[PDB]
This record gives C-alpha cells, structure tokens and sequence, in this order.
C-alpha cells in the first residue's frame, strides 16, 4: 500500500540486522 | 538519564534490539573485558549505503519541503558512524586489546542508532502531515456547510464530504494502532468516534434547515454541530503532533 514507507522500513531493518551481527561477533 | 520510549511500534521493533545490545556492550566495557571484524563492518557499510541511497531517492521525489530539509542530515550522521566502525576494525587487527577501538565500536553503534532513529522519525513526521492536511481539509469543508441553502446543494455537499470523512477515519485508525502511548490512542479514538457519530446529526440538521427554509432551531443546531465536530477534529490535530513536553 505505502510502498515508500515499506522500502524505508526494510532498509532500516537491514541496517539493524548488519549492526546486530557485527556486535554479536564482537561480544561472542 | 533515561532514553525515551520510541515513538511508534514500527520504530520500536527496528531500533529497540539495537539499543539493548549497545547497552550490553557498554556494560561489558565499564565492567569486565576477537574475530576479524573487517567483513561484518563492510556488511554494515553496505546496508547503510543502501539506506542512504533509498533516502536520497525519497528526498528527491517528495513534495514535502520539510522532509527535504530534515532528512539529509541523518545521512551524514550514519555515514560518519560507519567511519568509526571502520577505524575500530582496523585498530583491532593491530591490537585486539585496543581501548580506543572499543570506544569507537560503541560510538559508531550509537551513531547508527541515533541516525536511523532520526531518519525514521523525520519520515514519520511527514506521514503525520499527510493526515493533518486531510483533517484540515475537513475543517475547511465544514465551514461551507453554512452555505448549503438548497436540497441539491446538500446532495453535492454530502457527496464531497462523505469520502473525506471515511478517509480520515481510516487514517486515524491506522495511526492510533502504531502509537506507543496509550493515552494518545484513547484521545484519538474517542475524538474520532464522536466525529463519526455527529456526522449523521449534522446531515439531518441541515436537511431540516433546508426544508424548513422553525428555522431558528434548525439553524443553530446545525452550527453547534459544526463547531463541535470542528473542535473534535482540532483536538485530533494536536494529539497527532504530540511529543510530550505538553
């Protein structure tokens, strides 16, 4: 419906995912 | 001093796990005490690059001039954050015991969080402005109800006001379900319920006024209904803009 919103939310989630992976690798 | 609750459930779902993991990292730093972080940092750079790209496309193709002004500094913030993450990884290859590298991993993480938050909020404020413009459209069209003198005017009026109301109700209902503040959800729902229950009252009131033209009673009942609906809509406009210092 609101594809502009969906695209932004998806990109931010991808940023969340990569950051969490980074921090998890460091923290073990 | 405590970090505020995120503004909507969407933003909360995206950022809360990040905010928590960082807090954990900070606690580790202040308390106790390592693979090559070059690849996962590159993955973050890639993700941030894609986000900024989509953000720029959103900026260039939007008609919200405020959104054009407020969003781009979020791009700078997250890109700057990535820089610290790159430096941290480089430092750690040289020295796994590097303290500045640890401070960089924390600052860079917080920078990404703070910047992603800014970008999400600034877009959320734009989404709200669309709802408000619709609400103010209703207000403007409620004032022209005092112009309806003939039955055919009334038919034309209702056909124009009707879909405007239905759209507004759908937006407010979708918006209230996103709020992380319960009192705001209640005020929105209560106000919208009152507006919807006054709509048939308003239509019937001016139907009587048109046909009767005991016009004095019908005249004032119409006006009082308008100003009451307007009062409720204005209340909605305020709650929509609430970030509580109010």
């Amino acid at each position: 419906r609101d594809d502009r919103r969906e695209r932004i939310v998806a990109e931010c989630n991808a940023v969340r995912q990569a950051l969490q992976d980074l921090l998890s690798e460091y923290m073990g | 001093i405590q970090m505020p609750v995120f503004h909507t459930r969407t933003i909360e779902s995206i950022l809360e796990p990040v905010a928590q993991q960082i807090s954990h990292l900070v606690i580790m730093h202040e308390e106790g005490e390592i693979p090559d972080l070059t690849a996962p940092v590159s993955a973050v750079q890639a993700a941030v690059s894609n986000l900024v790209r989509v953000g720029k496309e959103t900026v260039q193709t939007t008609e919200d001039q405020i959104l054009k002004r407020d969003m781009p500094p979020a791009f700078i913030k997250v890109e700057n954050a990535c820089t610290k993450l790159v430096r941290a990884a480089q430092m750690l290859q040289a020295d796994p015991y590097s303290v500045p590298a640890r401070d960089y991993l924390i600052d860079g993480s917080r920078g990404i969080l703070s910047g992603t938050s800014d970008l999400l909020l600034t877009f959320d404020e734009a989404e709200v402005r669309k709802i408000i413009r619709v609400c103010k459209g209703i207000l403007e069209y409620l004032t022209v109800a005092e112009v309806v003198e003939t039955m055919e005017d009334l038919v034309t009026y209702t056909k124009n006001l009707g879909p405007g109301m239905t759209k507004m109700a759908k937006m407010i209902d979708e918006r209230q379900q996103e709020l992380t503040h319960q009192e705001h959800r209640v005020m929105l729902v209560n106000s919208m319920n009152t507006v919807k229950e006054l709509l048939p009252v308003l239509i019937s009131a001016m139907k009587i006024f048109v046909t009767t033209k005991g016009i004095e009673e019908a005249l004032k009942n119409r006006n009082f209904t308008v100003e009451k609906m307007s009062a409720e809509i204005n209340e909605i406009i305020r709650v929509l803009q609430l970030t509580s210092w109010d």
